């Protein structure tokens, strides 16, 4: 008979399970208990480059002054940079206003500024969205390289306006 | 007496068939996870996006678990829970001492505020599985077709602990892309075809029948 909190029974399960290795599942020959062993440091796959400017207060104003958004007019003027604000930021910053956003409403943690107060250049960004100054964290691993640029040259549209 | 004997193989049939249906379904599945995470606190009621966690839904075919770096670029200034969100099955105290669990899970130490060096990964509970001679690829089928993320999955934001919602067993995947169109608006991968066969034959067609998602090598190959 099936119960819920446990599956539920099979007949002849010929291919049910893996033989090959899908990515998350655990095993038992590798490094860790996982399945998602890490690359090794210093080498490059085809189609990514590395960041070279180094953490905050020191790589931090080298890459406010001297650092350029490597993009065309045609990908600007396309709608999809928005789409980026309204998924990964309207939880701490505003959506149309600067750090309204959802949870300071709700006063689960404080201090979010907004962008009338400091000034950011479009370099400046692209290097806490990497890296995070001090409460925020990396979203490198959510965003993509092409995609970074796409959320900044949002965000300087919001400044303006304000 | 002939009458109710009829009756009753009626019913023997309907009590066989019913079983015999429902052996290879896992709907309202719901095991014990290590955590106690809830997808009510964080999607229902802070309003968190549902694409920040699960952000490979757009890419890659597996949108899979969030890693423990989400877990902490919320939780560096989260300690303790509220004071009216405890319930009367869930207390204060027992969210207190189980947020504490993510922190020996990366490290974070909450008295100098500081990484240690001691990680061990959290081994969640995978609900929803598919024998693997299928190929679904949630990259394709919500980036490309626009379809809302309850309408897969269930109401997640209202759910304490996890359940799966649907039952997966090989007709509800033909019987969705029945009473379905494809977006032929926006790609110009469809330009051939869209402008094509409205001056000849009509002005939209559905999934499974037109463009041919039926066919034993496109699903399981
Ligand atoms: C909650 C964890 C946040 C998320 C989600 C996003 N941001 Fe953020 N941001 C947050 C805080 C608390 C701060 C200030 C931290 C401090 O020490 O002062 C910031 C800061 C910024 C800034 C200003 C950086 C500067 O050098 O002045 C920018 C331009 C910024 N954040 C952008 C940004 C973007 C693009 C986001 C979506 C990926 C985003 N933030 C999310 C809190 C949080
Ligand atoms: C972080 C605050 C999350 C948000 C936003 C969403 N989800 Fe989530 N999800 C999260 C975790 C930590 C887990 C692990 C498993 C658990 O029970 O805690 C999950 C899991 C799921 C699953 C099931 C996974 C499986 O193996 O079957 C589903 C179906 C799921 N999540 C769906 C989902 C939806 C539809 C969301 C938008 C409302 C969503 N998640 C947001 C964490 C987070
Ligand atoms: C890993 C799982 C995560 C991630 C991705 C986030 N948080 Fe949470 N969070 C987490 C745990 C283990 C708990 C306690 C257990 C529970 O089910 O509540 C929480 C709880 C919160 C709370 C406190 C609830 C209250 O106010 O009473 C808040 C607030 C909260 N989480 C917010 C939050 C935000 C803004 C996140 C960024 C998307 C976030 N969480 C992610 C662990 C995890
Ligand atoms: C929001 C993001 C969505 C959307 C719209 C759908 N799903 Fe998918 N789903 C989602 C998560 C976070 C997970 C867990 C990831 C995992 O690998 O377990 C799933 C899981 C599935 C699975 C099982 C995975 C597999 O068999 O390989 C299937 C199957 C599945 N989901 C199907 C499915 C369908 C048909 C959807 C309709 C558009 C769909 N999902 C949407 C999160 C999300
Ligand atoms: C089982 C897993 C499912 C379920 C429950 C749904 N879909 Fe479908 N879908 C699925 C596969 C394996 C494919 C690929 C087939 C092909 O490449 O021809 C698809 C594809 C689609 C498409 C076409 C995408 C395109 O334009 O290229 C559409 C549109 C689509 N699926 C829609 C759709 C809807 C509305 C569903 C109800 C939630 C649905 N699918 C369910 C596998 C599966
Ligand atoms: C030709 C006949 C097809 C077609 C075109 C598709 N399927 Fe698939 N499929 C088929 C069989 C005989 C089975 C069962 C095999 C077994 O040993 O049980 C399946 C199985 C599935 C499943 C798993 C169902 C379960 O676990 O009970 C899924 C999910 C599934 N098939 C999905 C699927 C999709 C998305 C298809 C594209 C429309 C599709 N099937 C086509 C035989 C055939």
């Amino acid at each position: 008979c099936h119960n819920n909190s446990a599956p539920n029974y099979q007949y002849f399960p010929n291919m049910y399970e893996s033989v090959a290795y899908e990515p998350y599942t655990e095993a038992k020959i590798f490094k860790g208990g996982k399945e998602g062993q890490l690359p090794v440091e210093g080498t490059i796959n085809r189609g990514f480059e590395p960041y070279e400017y180094e953490n905050s207060t020191a790589g931090y104003e080298l890459a406010k002054a001297n650092l350029k958004s490597p993009l065309t007019e045609e990908e600007k003027n396309s709608g999809k940079g928005k789409e980026l604000f309204e998924i990964y930021c309207i939880s701490c910053h505003g959506a149309a206003g600067n750090g309204k956003g959802k949870l300071v409403e709700r006063e689960k943690f404080l201090g979010v500024p907004s962008y009338k107060d400091r000034e950011i250049t479009e370099g400046s960004i692209f290097h806490v969205e990497t890296y995070g100054l001090n409460a925020m964290g990396s979203h490198a691993n959510q965003l993509s390289a092409h995609e970074r640029w796409l959320v900044a040259d949002y965000v300087l549209k919001l400044k303006s306006q304000l | 007496v002939l009458v109710t004997s009829i009756f009753l193989l009626l019913a023997s049939g309907y009590f066989v068939y019913g079983y015999l249906m429902q052996v290879g379904v896992d709907q309202n599945y719901e095991p014990i996870q290590p955590i106690h995470y809830s997808h009510k606190i964080h999607a229902g009621d802070n309003e968190i996006n549902c694409k920040y966690c699960h952000s490979a839904a757009r890419v890659s075919k597996t949108a899979g678990i969030p890693s423990l770096n989400v877990c902490m670029n919320c939780h560096k200034n989260i300690s303790e829970v509220a004071e009216t969100t405890a319930t009367a099955e869930y207390s204060k105290a027992f969210y207190d001492a189980q947020i504490q669990k993510l922190y020996d899970a990366v490290g974070w130490d909450k008295t100098k505020q500081a990484y240690t060096g001691k990680t061990q990964p959290v081994k969640w509970v995978r609900i929803h599985n598919l024998p693997d001679f299928v190929y679904f690829n949630h990259s394709q089928h919500v980036s490309v077709a626009g379809v809302e993320c309850q309408t897969c999955h269930g109401p997640v934001q209202e759910f304490e602990i996890m359940k799966q919602y649907s039952k997966l067993t090989m007709g509800w995947c033909v019987d969705c892309h029945r009473k379905t169109d494809v977006k032929m608006e926006g790609n110009a991968y469809y330009e051939k075809i869209h402008a094509e066969l409205s001056k000849k034959y009509g002005v939209e067609k559905l999934t499974a029948a037109q463009m041919g998602g039926l066919e034993c090598g496109k699903c399981h190959y």
